[PDB]
C-alpha cells in the first residue's frame, strides 16, 4: 500500500538517466494503525488572504476609489 | 532476519525529523473539527496584512503610542525630510516589531515587495500634498528631496481617499535578502518629503498626525527558519 | 511502481583508428596557440596508428565522482568539567565554512563557482584528563545549527537551546557518527567561490571609516554557525570531546575553471605569505 | 517488528559512501539555477586545455617567469639537446604543476594520449627548423640528435604558423600508468634538437625564446582518486 | 516506486545463470520527500570541452593552417 | 520487477555405466604419458561396472567457492598514550599485500593470474597495559586508504587524516566489525602473482647501482598503505589496540595452475631458506 | 521508522559470510579481462591432471629427486612386492604431496575413482610383465602376488606403448571418505609386483627405473572446505 | 539507509525462535538420503504402539523382569482386584515408564482414548473369564467387583484368541488432562477381577502369569513440549 | 529489480506444501550501484579439463595407442 | 501477502494531495507462522447490549407498559 | 519471491474486516541461496502408524479372530 509522490528538485546532479531531470519520486508506507503516527506528508494547500487583508462587506476593486 | 546494515545518522534525533513513530492512545476517539471562522494556512498571508509602523522612537516616545505617530504641521515648505528609515524590513527597529518584521525573526532569508500605505490623520479642511520616496541602495541616502526625487516615488495628493499607498518594488541584487543589518544585501531607503506643504484655513489645527503601515505584497517570500531574538527566558 | 534505466561519464572513450602514411597538404601538426585554442590532434593526426577497440572511460572524473568523498572542515572542542570549577564549561561555536582546512578547499577552488546539496557527517571522540579514576557516564551531544539572525548561546545551558527553530542534532556517544543533508541554501544562483568585490561602496560624503570592508568578502557565503554541547550536567571528573565535522557536496555542478592553489593558503581570501611562494623544485632543463 | 540481522559494516562511516540521509531544512525553498556560462562536467576537460610547461627549473630561473622561456640562439648547428624532459605527467617537476599534472596528482592512475604544442616567439625574419622528440622507454635516454631521431618525433618547420604539436601516442605496458615515479609504469623522454640552426639576418635579436605546451588527448583518462601532495597544512 | 539501474560490470565472477552477464541491475528507492535527501546517481554526462579547448569564433579545421 | 533463475558446479557428476567382461583390440589401459596428456580413464574400461545414478557434485571446488572466505593478511597495533609520555603516539603504516600472512598466499599460489574483487574487514580489539585502575572512553578509529602518491601521515594528528579525497572508515570500537569492497583495481588486465622479471633494464652506458632492481619486483602489486589512527584524544591510562585485517577475494577468476607452495616461505618472493628444505617425511616403500 | 527485531546473529563477523558491502572506489573505471590461455573453472580439474608419486621415501632418497624413482631390475621372478601404498589419498606420506593429494588437504572429505599410471623408463631392449593390483580394505594387506591378484588388478606387458594406467575404482562404504587417516573410511591397499622377470639381452642396462603418476576420474569430487597442515607460519 | 526503529524482543535469543541464520558451509556438497525402513514422522505413531506395563513394583519385584508378571492362580472365585492402577499416563508408577507415558513426559497436556490389551500366558489346557474395567473418577475407587462392574468394562473369555483389549475412551471435564498428578484432571480407574475363576485339569500348572500392554487410539493428542524429568544430568 | 533463484536442497524437512519438495527460491536485490559491492552469487561454470590434461595437438581416443 | 487497511483519521493535516483527505491507508505484513504472534487489528465489531439490558423472554417495546 | 502461507488460527480476536476470520496470512522470504539457512516451515506430513503398529504380512481386520 505504498504511496509514491514525486519530490520538488533544487539543487539536479549532472544526470537525466537516473538524478535531476525524469521526475524524481518518493515513497512513503504507513506503518501504523492511527493516523497520528503518520509522518507529516508536507503536501500542503494555500489560500487566498482575503478573510484578513479585504474582510469588507462590498468587494475592493483596486483602481477605483475606496471610498465612494 | 532480513540482513541489514546501520548507516551513519543511526538513532541520532534531527528535531527537523520526519518519521513515523508509535501512538501511546491507540483507538482514541478523536474530536472532530468544526470550522472556525478565521483559518490561516500560510504564514506569509499575515504578512500580507498593514501593520502600524513605530516611526518615531525617540528616547521619550519609544514604547508609548505616541512612537506611532509622524507630526506634521502647516509650516512652509522645506525640502528636508519628515521621515528616514532603512529598507531592512527584520532589523530596522521601526520595522522589526511590525506584523511583517516579527514573521521573518523566524526565517533567515526574505525575499520580494512591500508596501507602505500612509493615513492622513488632520482634519477635513487640511490639504496638502507630500513625496514618499523608495531609493534603491548604493548612493548617499536621500537627505533632500531632490535626492529622493530621483528614485521609486509617489506623490501623495491629500484628500477624500484619505490614504496613500507607495510600492516597494522587489529590486535586489541577490535572490534572497539576510533578515539582518548587512550590507551586501542591504534595501536602500525609505523617506517622506513635503512636496507643497500641508495647508490649514483658519480655526483649524494647524500641526496633525500620519500613521503608516507596512505589508508584503502577493510575491513575497521567506526561507531557512530559523530561532527570533525577539523573546528569550533568562534562567 | 519500477522505473527502469547523451554521452554518459562512464561512456568508453574513442577508439583508435588505423592510419598509414601521408604526404599531402594537410598539416594537423602545425598551429598558431596566439588565437587561443588547442590543437585538438589525436596521435594518427602525426603517426601511423593501428586499429584499437578502446574500453577506458572517464568515469572517476566526473564533477560528481572527483568530489564524492567526506571531507574533515573543522575540530570542535567541548568540555564537560565539575561544578566545582573556576572555568566555565566549554561549548563550541563555528562559523561554517570549508576554509578552516585546505584540501577541500583546494578541490572546489578548481572552479568559480558551484551549485551542490551538502552532506555533514559528524565523528565524535572523547577522553579523560585528569589523572584520576572517578568515571562518566555516556554523553549525548546536541549540535545546534544557528542561522544568520538567530541568538547565539553564550552559555552552554541558555534558553537558545531550546531549539524551537533551529534545526538540532542530539547525538549519542557511541553510536554511528551522526549525518543531515541540507540542500542548496545559497542567496545566490550559485556559490561563489571568489567574489572580486567588496559589500560596501565608500561614499565621497561619508568618513572612510563608514564606508570600509573587507575586500573579497561578502554575505554570499555567511551561513552561521555551529553551537555544541554536551547535554550531560557536570560531572566530577572532567570529560574533554572532539566533533569532527566532515563536508560531502553531492549533486554538485560548477563553473569557469581555473589554475588550482600553488602556494600556501593563507587566510580565507587569496592572500599570501612572505617565505612561502616558491613551490616549484630545481631541475635542469636538459637533464631527464 | 520485521526480523532482521545486522551485518559487517554496520554503523561505519565510511567517507567515500553514498547512502540518503534526513534533511535537517525540509521544504527549503532552493534558489533556481541561471545559465551560468562555462561549466564544466568532467576534469579531463580541464586536462585537454594547453598549460605552459616551467621548462627551466634552474636555481635561479625556478619560481620566476623565466622557468617558462626556453631560450635558443641562432648558433652553428648542434647535435645536442635543447630540453630533455621526462614522460612522468604527475611526477617529473616540469610537468606536475601544469593542468593536466595538478589534476593527475588527485589521481593514482592516468592512460591515453599527450600532445606537446611548442609556440616560437622570436621575431618574424627568425627561421629555423627543430625536431620534437618521443622515444618510448627502456634504452638509453636520447641526448644526441642520431638516437631522437630514432624515435617518434615531428621536424618542426618555424614559418607563419607559428606553433607546432607533436603528439605523444599511448605506448605503454600496463593499461594505466602509476602518477609517481616508478620504473615499471615509465613512459620514456621527450626532447627537442636543432635540426637545422636558429637563422636571423642582421639588425634582428639573435637569440630568442620559445615556450611548450602540454595538453591530454581525447583518449586519456585517470583513476583511483586520491590525496595530493601540492597542498597540506602544518598544524 | 522504484528505480532499476544497471550496473557497469568490471570483474565478472564465473557466471551468466545469476551474476556476470544477464545485466546486473541494482535498485533504489527514495525515503525522503527532500531531494537533498538522496544519494547520487552517478548517472552523468560528458560534454565536448570545446568552450575551454577552441573557443575561438571562426571554426577550428585541425587539418587546415590555423591562421589564414 | 523480477528476474528469475552449460555445465555449472553443482550438476551431479556422470553416471558410472554398467560394462561387462571384454577382449579385442581395444587398449584403454595402455598408454604412453611422454606426449604430455593424462590418461582419461574411468572404472569401466579396467573392471566391470554396475550401473550407479551419480548424484555427487564438485560445487564445493569450483574458484569462488575454494575461496569464498575472510584470511587474516594482517594485523596492526595502535595505541593511545598519555600526554605527558615520552614515546609518541602510535599510528600504524601497513602496505597492502597478501604475502604477510600465509593461507591465503598459499592458496592464491595455486595460479599465476587472478582477477577478483576484495573484501575487506576489519576486526578490532583493545586492551589497558598498565596496571592502573584509571580508564578510557569507547574509541573511534580511523583507518586510511593512503593510494601510492598520496602523502602518507608522519603524525597521528597532522593534515592528512582531513582525507578530503583517500577513502577513509571510522570504526566505532564495540560494533560490528567494519567492512568495504573494492573493484579489480589492478593495473593490468590480471592480477600478477608471479612476475618473472625486472623493474628496470640495467643499461650499458649506465653504472650498475643506477640500472639495479629487485627480482620479481613491480608495481604490478604496489597497491599503497593502510595508515590507522585512534582518533580520541590522549588519555592518561594507556590504551593499546589491534586492527585484524581480513580479506576475501570475491567474483574470481583465475588463471594457469601452479604446483603449490612445499617448503616454507621466505620473503615475499620465491626464495627458500636454507634448513627448511625437507617437507617429505620417512617411508619404505614397500610398507603400507 | 519500519519496526524491525533483530536476531540471534547480529552483528557477528562469520568469515565464510556472503553478504554485499559499500564500495571505497566508487565509479573506479576497471581494467577489462583479456583472454588470458590456461583459465581454471574448478580446482578438480587440477586433480584430474597426471602427478608424479614420490614413491621410495627412504631416509636417504626423501626429499630428493631419487624419491621419484621406483628402481625394477632383471633378476629372477620373486613373488614379493616391488611396492606398497595405502589408499590414503591426502594423508599416505606418497600420495600426500601430489597434486591430487595437496588440493585434497584443502578439503574434509572425498569421494570417487582415481588412477595410477606408471612409465617405464629401461631401455627399448628391455621387456617385461608387472602386475599392478588394488585391494580393497578389510584383509591382510598383500604382500604376495598370490594375494594380489586376487583383488582388481591389471597385467602390465612392456613395449611400445610405454605406461599403464591402473584404475581404482570407488569402492567405499560410506558415500565420501576423509582426507586423514582413519579406519572406518579406509581405502585399501596399492601394490605392484613382477609377473614375469624384466629381461635383457647382452649390454644392456639390468637395472631401471618406473615412474609413476596419479590423477582423479571425472567422477570425483571432494568438500567441506578446511585449512591444510602442509604450510604454517612459525610467530 | 531506510529508516528503521528496533522493537521490544530485538537482540534477545529465545530459544524456540525459527529464524533464518547465514550458512557457515556454503555450497556444500550434501549427501542425499536413500529410503531406510522405518520413518517416523510425528511421537504419536509410537504411542499407537503396545508396549508392556510394569504392573507389579513390590520393593522386591520392582527393576527386575518379574515387575512386568501379574500372577494369576486357580484359586476359588473372589470379588477381589488382581490389580488396580490409576488413569494417570505420564505420573502413575506403572505407566510413565511405557512408551506412551515417556513420550508424555516431554509434553504438559494430554488427550484421547487410550487401551490396554491383556495377553494370557498360561497352558493351553487353563480356561478362565475376567473382568478388566474402568472406572471414570469421582467415586470410591473400585475393590470389589461389584463396583468395577458398573463403569466402562470388557468380559474376558480366555481361549484360542489369547489376548483381550479395553478401550478406555476419552471421558474427561478439560480439553486436555495434565501430565503430572492432579486431581482436576484426573483420569479415574483401571481395575482387573476374576469374573469366574481360573480352572485347569489335573498335571497342569495352577498358577500362570497375565502380560498387560497400553497404547494410544487414533484420537490421541499431546501438547506443551516440555523437559522431562526421566533424565538428568548431575553437576 | 529482485533476482529470484533456486536453492539446490540438501536435507529436507517432511514437508511438500511449503518446504522440502516444491522448488524451494530465494531472493536477491542488490543495494548498490558498484558491482563489487554484490555478493558472490556462487551460479557458477565448470568445464572440461582438456587443456590441462590433454593438450596434444592431434586427440587422444582412449581405445587407440597413444603411440601410432 | 499485505493487508492494506484504512485508519480513521482524526486530525487532517493541511493536505489533500497526500495527507488528510484520499483516505489513507496503513499496511501490515504478518512475519510468523503462529498467530499468537500477531498484532491485534483491533478492526472490532460492536453488538447490541439486549442480552443484558433486555434479557426478558417477551420482547420490550418502549412506548408500551411493561407490565401488561 | 515471497511465499504466502496460511496461519491456523486459534485465539481468534473480536474482528473479521481485518483480523480473526478472513484467513489470516503469513509471509516468508528466504536470503540464503544454502537452504540449510531457511528457517523451518513446520508444513509437515503424517502418516499411518502401521510400519509399527501392524507389521504383518496378512491383514489386519479388526472384527475377524487374529488367529484363523
Ligand atoms: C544541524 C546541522 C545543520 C547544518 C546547516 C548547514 C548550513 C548551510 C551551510 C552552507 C555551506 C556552504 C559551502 C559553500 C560556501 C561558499 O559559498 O564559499
Ligand atoms: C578504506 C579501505 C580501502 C581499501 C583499499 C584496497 C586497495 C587495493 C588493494 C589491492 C589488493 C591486491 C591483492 C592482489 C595483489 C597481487 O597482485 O599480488
Ligand atoms: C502496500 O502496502 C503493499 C506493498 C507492500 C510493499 C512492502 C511493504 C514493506 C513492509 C511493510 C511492513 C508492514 C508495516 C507494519
Ligand atoms: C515504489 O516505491 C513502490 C514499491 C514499494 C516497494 C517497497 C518499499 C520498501 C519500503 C519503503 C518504505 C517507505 C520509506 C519512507
Ligand atoms: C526491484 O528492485 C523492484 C522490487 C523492489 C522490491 C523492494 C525493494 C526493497 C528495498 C530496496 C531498497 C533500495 C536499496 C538501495
Ligand atoms: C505478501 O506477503 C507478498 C508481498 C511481499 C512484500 C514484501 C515483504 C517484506 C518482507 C517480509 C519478509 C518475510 C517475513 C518473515
Ligand atoms: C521475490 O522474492 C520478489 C518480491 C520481492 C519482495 C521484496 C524483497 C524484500 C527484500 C529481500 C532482499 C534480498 C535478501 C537477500
Amino acid at each position: 500500500g505504498a504511496q509514491v509522490s514525486s519530490q520538488k528538485v533544487g539543487a539536479h546532479e549532472n544526470s537525466n538517466r537516473a538524478y535531476g531531470g525524469s521526475t524524481i519520486n518518493y515513497t512513503t508506507i504507513n506503518y501504523y494503525r492511527d493516523s497520528a503516527s503518520n509522518a507529516a506528508s508536507k503536501q500542503d494547500f494555500s489560500q487566498d488572504p482575503s478573510k484578513f487583508t479585504e474582510p469588507i462587506k462590498d468587494v475592493l476593486i483596486k483602481t477605483a476609489p475606496m471610498l465612494n | 532476519g532480513l540482513p541489514v546494515m546501520n548507516t551513519p545518522g543511526s538513532n541520532q534525533y534531527l528535531t527537523a525529523d520526519n518519521f513515523q513513530s508509535p501512538c501511546a492512545l491507540p483507538e482514541f476517539d478523536v474530536t472532530p473539527p468544526i470550522d472556525i471562522p478565521g483559518e490561516v494556512k500560510n504564514m506569509m498571508e499575515l504578512a500580507e496584512i498593514d501593520t502600524m509602523i513605530p516611526f518615531d522612537l525617540s528616547a521619550t516616545k519609544k514604547n508609548t503610542m505616541e512612537m506611532y505617530r509622524v507630526r506634521l504641521s502647516d509650516k512652509p515648505h522645506t525640502d528636508d525630510p519628515i521621515l528616514c528609515l532603512s529598507l531592512s524590513p527584520a532589523s530596522d527597529p521601526r520595522l522589526s516589531h511590525t506584523m511583517l518584521g516579527e514573521i521573518l525573526n523566524y526565517y533567515t532569508h526574505w525575499a520580494g515587495s512591500l508596501k507602505f500605505t500612509f493615513l492622513f490623520c488632520g482634519s477635513m479642511m487640511a490639504t496638502g500634498k507630500l513625496l514618499v520616496s523608495y531609493a534603491p541602495p548604493g548612493a548617499d541616502p536621500p537627505k533632500k528631496r531632490k535626492e529622493a526625487m530621483l528614485g521609486t516615488h509617489v506623490i501623495w495628493d491629500i484628500g477624500l481617499q484619505s490614504s496613500c499607498t507607495m510600492v516597494v518594488p522587489w529590486i535586489s541584487n541577490t535572490t534572497y535578502r539576510q533578515t539582518i543589518d548587512d550590507s551586501f544585501t542591504e534595501g536602500g531607503y525609505i523617506s517622506v518629503f513635503y512636496q507643497t506643504r500641508i495647508v490649514v484655513p483658519l480655526s483649524t489645527p494647524r500641526e496633525m498626525d500620519i500613521l503608516g503601515f507596512v505589508s508584503a505584497c502577493n510575491d513575497f517570500s521567506v526561507r531557512l527558519l530559523r530561532d527570533t531574538t525577539h523573546i528569550e527566558q533568562k534562567a | 511502481g519500477s522505473s527502469s534505466t547523451a554521452a554518459t561519464s562512464r561512456d568508453a572513450l574513442p577508439n583508435t583508428e588505423a592510419s598509414g602514411p601521408t604526404h599531402s597538404k594537410e598539416i594537423p601538426a602545425l598551429t598558431a596557440v596566439e588565437t587561443g585554442a588547442t590543437n585538438p590532434l589525436v596521435p594518427s593526426d602525426t603517426v601511423q596508428t593501428r586499429h584499437v577497440v578502446q574500453h577506458r572511460s572517464r568515469s572517476e572524473s566526473s564533477i560528481e565522482s572527483f568530489f564524492a568523498r567526506g571531507a574533515c572542515v573543522t575540530i570542535m572542542t567541548v568540555d564537560n568539567p565539575a561544578s566545582t570549577t573556576n572555568k566555565d564549561k566549554l561549548f563550541a561555536v563555528w562559523k561554517i565554512t570549508y576554509k578552516d582546512t585546505v584540501q577541500l578547499r583546494r578541490k572546489l577552488e578548481f572552479f568559480t563557482y558551484s551549485r551542490f546539496d551538502m552532506e555533514l557527517t559528524f565523528v565524535v571522540t572523547a577522553n579523560f584528563t585528569e589523572t584520576n579514576n572517578g568515571h562518566a557516564l555516556n554523553q549525548v551531544y546536541q549540535i545546534m545549527y544557528v542561522p544568520p539572525g538567530a541568538p547565539v548561546p553564550e552559555k552552554w545551558d541558555d534558553y537558545t537551546w531550546q531549539t524551537s527553530s533551529n534545526p538540532s542534532i542530539f547525538y549519542t556517544y557511541g553510536t554511528a557518527p551522526a549525518r543531515i543533508s541540507v540542500p542548496y541554501v545559497g542567496i545566490s544562483n550559485a556559490y561563489s567561490h571568489f567574489y572580486d568585490g567588496f559589500s560596501k561602496v565608500p561614499l565621497k560624503d561619508q568618513s572612510a571609516a563608514l564606508g570600509d570592508s573587507l575586500y573579497g568578502a561578502a554575505s554570499l557565503n555567511d551561513f552561521g554557525i555551529l553551537a555544541v554541547r554536551v547535554v550531560n550536567d557536570h560531572n566530577p571528573t572532567k570529560v574533554t570531546s572532539k566533533i569532527r565535522v566532515y563536508l560531502k557536496p553531492k549533486h554538485i555542478r560548477v563553473w569557469c575553471p581555473r589554475p588550482p592553489r600553488a602556494v600556501a593558503y593563507y587566510g580565507p581570501g587569496v592572500d599570501y605569505k612572505d617565505g612561502t611562494l616558491t613551490p616549484l623544485s630545481t631541475k635542469d632543463l636538459t637533464t631527464y
